[PDB]
RNA sequence: ACAUCCGGGGCGACACACGUGUUACAAUGGGAGGGACAAAGGGCAGCUACCGGGCGACCGGAUGCGAAUCUCUAAACCCUUCCCCAGUUCGGAUCGGAGUCUGCAACUCGACUCCGUGAAGCUGGAUUCGCUAGUAAUCGCGCAUCAGCCAUGGCGCGGUG
């Protein structure tokens, strides 16, 4: 996926649970971008 | 009947049709002042080609 | 870059003002607008002065002094550029029949010391004086 | 006033004649030239004779106003009721001059 | 006699023949005021004569080809400046002080492939 | 439209079939693939099954159809 | 039969969403009349001098040129005049009628011309992209493919700047 969020937030994971592993990665990105 | 309440300047006026040569005289509230007033498919195929 | 003297007055400030005024490279149109505006200016404020002198006085009146980057001094070239840009921009924003008429009205107002460009300059001066401690 | 239509009294002939249903800029210019009236004359400045000439040129040709409205409505009704491709496109409200939808109305 | 000179600017080329006289500037068998009905263009063409005070002292015949009005006027100005320098070599500093004798090499840049223009690029997104 | 110097475009075989039916006086259905053929006054009163890609849509030609192509009455796309 | 020939359809459908563009919303503008300036590139069934017909797209005679020789090439600009701030003399989508070409064939689905109709649109939020001088912006011209052309795309050229 790719959040719009002005500046892009792109991630990609390959597995059978990609829709959740990608969300884990993007949660890490969002916390790192918080401050 | 009631004098003053009724509209004044109820002169006799002439209506003249500019395109019908018709002149009428009345007492419209508007030596008569003059007001000017103005007042198939097979055939097409045979015509194109025949 | 080189700047050609104005054909009528032999000035570089006039050519710079026309350069600011020009749209899409139509310098003849911009020159016609400027000369027309000067004509209504001289026909309206007809004042023991000239036509170009009023325009120069208006630019000097609406020029700013310091700019908050904390406040700091302004270079002369940037001062002149911002004065010309402000005059043209508020002339465009204001209402009127033709651009020459709008520009003439704004030049006359700036000379007479009131107008939108003067209001912008006064607001910039207030915002500059607000931060005297950090300077 | 002219064909049952009141024109803008303060406009030139070649523009004010376009306010009649069935006459555009080209037809207005042609009508004025055929009637012999200068096209740069305001409507209020037309003489009685010039107005008569313009009206007579409008008649005998130039189907205008209610006649043109009825003709266009009849043509549309015939096209719809014949059940052709353009008829169903007009009945359903989609472009029928080759334009492609899915992107624009 | 005749003094020959040539000026160039963009796609315009001016060939100027200068001779003794008073004021006749003839462009392409046309008067100056009829070929260039603009005060700015006439001033551009007759700039070096006004700078060197040589106006009202010559006849000039100009042959212009190519370009637009501004390019042609600049080319004519350059040609007249070069002819004046040829006639009198002591006016070279005065003409250099205004730059009437410098050949401007600015020309239209070639359009590059993959772009709408020479430098403008497509909207990336 | 078609240039007036070339005349109308009418399928010769289809027209021959229609006039043969007219001469006979019988009524039937004429199956055709000539979607671009113009409808002539001789076509009025017959039934023409026009191909549309996968079937033959039957058209009963009336006087208001004269001058229209045969493919205007046999739509090729199905939408719902 | 996942091989092969043909005709007719489809790749052009639209509840809609995203991307890339073209026009506009006008006065630094839109019409009417007149005057002036380019460069590159193309041309044999092709470009066409010059006549005649048509409002026009075009058609019919005829001429030169396989072409630094003969042809195809300006608009923004300037001058005069009108419109005077309006959904208008802005805008030109949609639809109706009549035509011209190409092609065996223009219904689905072509380009152009002439009438008529004349919509949304009053400079656009969050957000976002390009560029740093003959550049951005704006104006026109030409070529590839090509019978014709959906070319507002691609590739180039010069004008004002």
């Amino acid at each position: 996926d790719k959040d719009v969020a002005r500046a892009w937030l792109f991630s990609l994971m390959e597995a059978g649970q990609k829709s959740s592993s990608v969300q884990r990665r993007l949660s890490a990105l969002k916390s790192f971008y918080k401050y | 009947m009631k004098k003053g309440i009724h509209p004044e300047n109820y002169r006799p006026v002439v209506f003249k049709d500019m395109s019908n040569e018709d002149i009428f005289i009345t007492r419209s509230t508007m030596t008569y002042p003059l007001i000017k007033v103005e007042i198939g498919r097979v055939d097409k195929f045979m015509s194109r080609y025949g | 870059r080189q700047i050609l003297p104005d054909p009528v007055y032999g000035d570089v400030r006039v050519t710079k003002f026309v350069n600011h005024l020009m749209y899409d490279g139509k310098k003849n149109t911009a020159f016609s607008i400027f000369y027309g505006a000067l004509d209504i200016v001289k026909t309206k404020h007809s004042e023991e002065k000239s036509a170009l002198e009023i325009w120069k006085a208006a630019l000097d009146n609406i020029t700013p002094q310091v700019e908050v980057k904390v406040p700091t001094e302004i270079r002369p070239e940037r001062k002149e550029s911002i004065s010309m840009k402000n005059l043209i921009l508020y002339a465009r924003k204001r209402g009127g029949k033709t651009m020459a008429d709008k520009l003439a009205a704004e030049i006359v107002d700036a000379f007479n010391n009131q107008g939108a460009a003067f209001k912008r300059k006064e607001d910039m001066h207030r915002m500059a004086e607000a931060n005297r401690a950090f300077a | 006033r002219i064909v049952g239509v009141d024109l803008p009294q303060n406009k030139r002939g070649f523009i004010a004649l376009t306010y009649i249903y069935g006459i555009g800029r080209s037809s207005a210019i042609t009508i004025l030239d055929k009637a012999g009236v200068d096209r740069d004359i305001k409507v209020k400045d037309w003489s009685d004779d010039q107005a008569a000439a313009i009206r007579d040129v409008i008649g005998a040709g130039y189907k205008v106003e209610g006649d043109l409205r009825s003709e266009v409505q009849l043509n549309i009704k015939r096209l719809m009721d014949i059940g052709c491709y353009r008829g169903i496109r007009h009945r359903i409200g989609l472009p029928l001059r080759g334009q492609s939808t899915k992107n624009n109305a | 006699d005749y003094i020959n000179a040539i000026g160039r600017r963009k796609a315009a080329v001016a060939r100027v023949y200068l001779s003794e006289g008073s004021g006749k500037i003839v462009i392409n068998k046309r008067e100056i005021e009829q070929y260039f009905p603009s005060s700015i263009l006439q001033y551009i063409v007759k700039q070096p004569l006004l700078k060197l005070d040589v106006a009202a002292k010559y006849d000039i015949k100009i042959n212009l080809r190519g370009g637009g009005f501004k390019g042609q006027s600049e080319a004519a100005r350059l040609a007249i400046a070069r002819a004046l320098v040829k006639i009198n070599p002591d006016d070279k500093p005065a003409l250099r002080s205004e730059g009437f004798i410098t050949r401007d090499p600015r020309v239209v840049e070639r359009k590059k492939p993959g772009r709408p223009k020479a430098r403008k690029r497509f909207q990336f997104s | 439209s078609r240039s007036l110097k070339k005349g109308p475009y009418i399928n010769l075989k289809l027209e021959k079939k229609v006039l043969a039916m007219n001469e006979s006086g019988k009524k039937a259905v004429i199956k055709t693939w000539a979607r671009a053929s113009m409808i002539s006054p001789d076509f009025v009163g017959h039934t023409i099954a026009v191909h549309n890609g996968n079937k033959f849509i039957p058209v009963f030609v009336t006087e208001n159809m004269v001058g229209h192509k045969l493919g205007e009455f046999s739509p090729t796309r199905t939408f719902r």
